[PDB]
């Protein structure tokens, strides 16, 4: 117990915490039926999520095709219904309309709604997801997404150090658990969805998802139980973030007006081939939170932010290699 | 040389009254143990059956007595129930006013856990008939037992006691307040560790009681009833550290007047004529807590952080005239005017119920400051206050207990289950008395106080928006409490 680190996931909802405790799964770790299940229920939920959404967008969206318009009322119809069995119809129908022109549009504003992250790792996988043999890949697994209720535990050893992970649930609802954690914990490792500055909650649907994770962090850091708790800021979903910063639809400053002013500092270490774009955006949500730490960072503990895409195993790999040392660095310090 | 055969036979007596002082708040395994979050005392243990029982008729049988009389019946009565708690392998935990707890399996498990809280149980019926036969007095016993799995420990700083909480706990004492005078009154659970040896018959909790404001029958849960079957300086260190820790948890049980009445009498028992009460309990506790993740372990440490932080209160010159009673679950007992044995000069004879009042406000003021450190959860803090004569007085001989009696605890405990969250509920006479001090008070209503009828209440913080337009509560029917809180004890039955 004394040798062993634990390390407790915090963030808001849908940040990547249980994507990272896949992540250690894979790396130092009847079934498949369920994470079968929850990739088609994901499935299901980004399609019927596009297909609502499509009418209820300011201003709403047409049908590409109106011959689809009847696929849509299926969707409708079965959005509801719990326990689907998921016929071949529906799969094609969902098809379809992902061919849709109209379907991708309404997807390509999907930061005006409540949409999962893995909507179109699914449904550019469908024809493969609906076959009955089809087997989910470690990718498949990582990108399913299961809302976390209550603390889980994950033990794992690298390197013959042992790691407890313990994950939490990133909505308000099940913040209040987290203090059942804060004792005696060796690291607190915040995953904040960096690619989310353009997203609303959704526990109201109108607290920036960005800010929401600010106002968590400054909570954490400024915590009465976490004063001398080093907090390890994992800067997730830096793919989406790239994909969204090199788009140009959702630019960073519309949603956080100091990023016009902002310029990338000198001490960045952009991946090479890296767009000076995407290096200035994230460097500045890093510099988001390194505010908040540092302004209260009276030498107790510190933040170490690290850019991470949890889907990505070897960048996860990576980043979990450099925290090592960290992690049993400050549980000396303890 | 003599002065180092003096300290160490003084030094074996202080040890001997550490032991004592421990032995009073600590069962004797943990006593023998003994010898960012604040250290916490809780484990986890199954197959714990936990007792309640209360004193029917305790109203009756403590009217028209002095102090001396009835603290010395509770004590007769709570000694026949410790002889019998050391006969049947229980272990008691505490007494609240005329209530009696006890757990059987906790902490050294018992196979026959259940059957020791049965025997228990009935045998303070037939022990409370012998007390009435001995002292002429007509009361029962209402016991209630339920068998499950508990968190046993000690909360908060000051006046801690091992205690244990848990729904089971509180399921107990929902037995307990459900069931019949002079009867066990079982959980489901507990019948399936009982045989056919007892006399068990249908608990008719419907029946008997009418509505179920817990839920619908006890959410589908049955019960029933039973009626039966060098050296010189080393040596002064030495001592001056056993004496530090021998009068320290001295205080932890007594306040410091009555260990100065106890060094002559082996009993303690005072009638004040003006004392305050306040009872301060955590409403949504139950909200927060949950048995998902160690059992609700981790849950009652914030609680822990949460009184031992009202524990911190004590420690301000400003309440060094209020004596924390008890804590009980997420409800503390606080008390002020005891320690008043000599009217000093220049102070108004009311001050006690100004210092107790802000007590009550700066106990508001910590749990803000608590919530500031929660994460998207606000616990709430329910208060009542109340003022009046009381009796005040020490029970047991070996294991010491400070306690407190009368319509005055009776009354606040009611403003504090009836009162409203995040507010200070004050009686009519204790309103009387604040609002000449400078408290300005809200009218919420009357509510049913046995012995008053409808009695006027008021509500501390004016709240400026909106009005507080009067409630009138007049509910008599049984208050059933789904949680163990501060109301153990201070409802006096038929
Ligand atoms: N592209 C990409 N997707 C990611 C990344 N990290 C997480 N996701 C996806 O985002 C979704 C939400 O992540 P998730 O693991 O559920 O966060 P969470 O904090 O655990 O969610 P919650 O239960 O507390 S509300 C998942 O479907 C996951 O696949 C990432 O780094 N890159
Ligand atoms: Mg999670």
């Amino acid at each position: 117990y004394r040798a062993t680190h634990r390390l407790l996931l915090l963030g808001a909802g849908e940040s990547g915490k249980s994507t990272i405790v896949k992540q250690m799964r894979i790396l130092h770790v009847g079934e498949k039926a369920t994470k079968v299940q929850d990739i088609k229920n994901n499935l299901k939920e980004a399609i019927e999520t596009i297909v609502a959404a499509m009418s209820n967008l300011v201003p709403p969206v047409e049908l590409a095709n109106p011959e689809n318009q009847f696929r849509v009322d299926y969707i409708l119809s079965v959005m509801n219904v719990p326990d689907f069995d998921f016929p071949p119809e529906f799969y094609e129908h969902a098809k379809a309309l992902w061919e849709d022109e109209g379907v991708r549009a309404c997807y390509e504003r999907s930061n005006e709604y409540q949409l999962i992250d893995c909507a179109q790792y699914f449904l550019d996988k469908i024809d493969v997801i609906k076959q009955a043999d089809y087997v989910p890949s470690d990718q498949d697994l990582l990108r399913c997404r299961v809302l976390t209720s209550g603390i889980f535990e994950t033990k794992f050893q690298v390197d013959k150090v042992n790691f407890h992970m313990f994950d939490v649930g990133g909505q308000r609802d099940e913040r209040r658990k987290w203090i059942q954690c804060f004792n005696d914990v060796t690291a607190i490792i915040f995953v904040v969805a960096s690619s989310s500055y353009n997203m609303v909650i959704r526990e109201d649907n109108q607290t920036n998802r960005l800010q929401e994770a600010l106002n968590l962090f400054k909570s954490i850091w400024n915590n009465r139980w976490l004063r001398t708790i080093s907090v390890i800021l994992f800067l997730n979903k830096q793919d989406l973030l790239a994909e969204k910063v090199l788009a140009g639809k959702s630019k960073i400053e519309d949603y956080f007006p100091e990023f016009a002013r902002y310029t990338t500092p000198e001490d960045a270490t952009p991946e090479p081939g890296e767009d000076p774009r995407v290096t200035r955006a994230k460097y500045f949500i890093r510099d988001e939170f390194l505010r908040i730490s540092t302004a209260s960072g009276d030498g107790r503990h510190y933040c170490y932010p690290h850019f991470t895409c949890a889907v990505d195993t070897e960048n996860i790999r990576r980043v979990f290699n450099d925290c090592r040392d960290i992690i049993q660095r400050m549980h000396l310090r303890q | 040389v003599g002065q180092s055969i003096m300290h160490g036979k003084d030094l074996e007596v202080e040890k001997a009254l550490k032991e004592r002082m421990i032995h009073s708040v600590m069962p004797r395994i943990i006593a023998d143990d003994l010898m960012a979050f604040r250290p916490f005392k809780m484990q986890q243990i199954e197959e714990v059956s936990i007792l309640f029982a209360d004193i029917v008729g305790f109203t009756k049988m403590s009217a028209n007595k002095s102090a001396h009389a009835l603290v010395g019946l509770l004590n007769d009565l709570f000694g026949r129930f410790d002889r019998l708690c050391e006969e049947t392998k229980c272990e008691k935990i505490s007494t609240l006013g005329d209530c009696y707890y006890c757990v059987a399996g906790c902490p050294e498990p018992r196979a026959d856990h259940a059957y020791c809280c049965i025997e228990m149980g009935l045998g303070m019926i037939k022990a409370i008939e012998q007390f009435c036969q001995e002292k002429k007095e007509m009361v029962n016993m209402r016991v209630g037992v339920h068998t499950g799995t508990v968190l046993c420990g000690i909360l908060g700083m000051r006046r801690f006691k091992f205690d244990v909480w848990s729904n089971d706990v509180n399921l107990a004492n929902l037995m307990e307040q459900l069931g019949v005078a002079g009867k066990v009154h079982i959980s489901e659970a507990t019948a399936k560790y009982l045989d056919d040896r007892y006399e068990m018959e249908d608990g008719k909790v419907i029946e008997r009681l009418g509505q179920s404001v817990v839920a619908d029958q006890l959410k589908g849960l049955k019960t029933y009833l039973i009626s039966g079957q060098v050296e010189a300086d080393l040596h002064r260190t030495k001592i001056q550290s056993m004496r530090d820790q021998a009068d320290w948890l001295l205080r932890n049980i007594i306040p410091y007047h009555v260990a100065e009445q106890l060094k002559v009498s082996q009993t303690y028992s005072k009638n004040h004529d003006s004392g305050g009460v306040i009872f301060a309990s955590i409403v949504n506790f139950s909200e927060f807590y949950e048995e998902n993740y160690e059992g609700g372990k981790e849950c009652y440490r914030v609680l822990n952080e949460l009184i031992g932080d009202f524990d911190e209160l004590l420690s301000k010159p400003d309440y060094s005239s209020i004596e924390k009673i008890k804590t009980i679950g997420a409800t503390y007992m606080a008390a002020s005017g005891l320690n008043t044995a000599q009217a000093q000069d220049g102070s108004h004879p009311q001050e006690h119920l100004q210092i107790l009042f802000e007590f009550a406000k700066e106990m508001m003021r910590v749990v803000d400051d608590f919530n500031n450190n929660m994460l998207w959860f606000n616990f709430k803090l329910r208060v009542g206050f109340n003022h009046g004569p009381l009796t005040a007085g020490v029970i047991g001989t070996t294991k010491l207990l400070y306690d407190i009696w009368g319509d005055t605890v009776n009354i606040a405990s009611r403003m504090d289950t009836t009162g409203v969250e995040c507010r200070i509920q004050v009686s009519e006479e204790s309103y009387r008395v604040l609002s000449k001090m400078g408290y300005d008070f809200d009218y919420r209503g009357t509510v049913n106080v046995k012995g008053k009828g409808q009695m006027k209440t008021y509500l501390y913080p004016k709240c400026t928006d909106h009005r507080v337009i009067p409630q009138h509560q007049l509910s008599i029917s049984p208050d059933i409490r789904v949680q163990v809180d501060g109301s153990i004890g201070r409802s006096p039955t038929d």
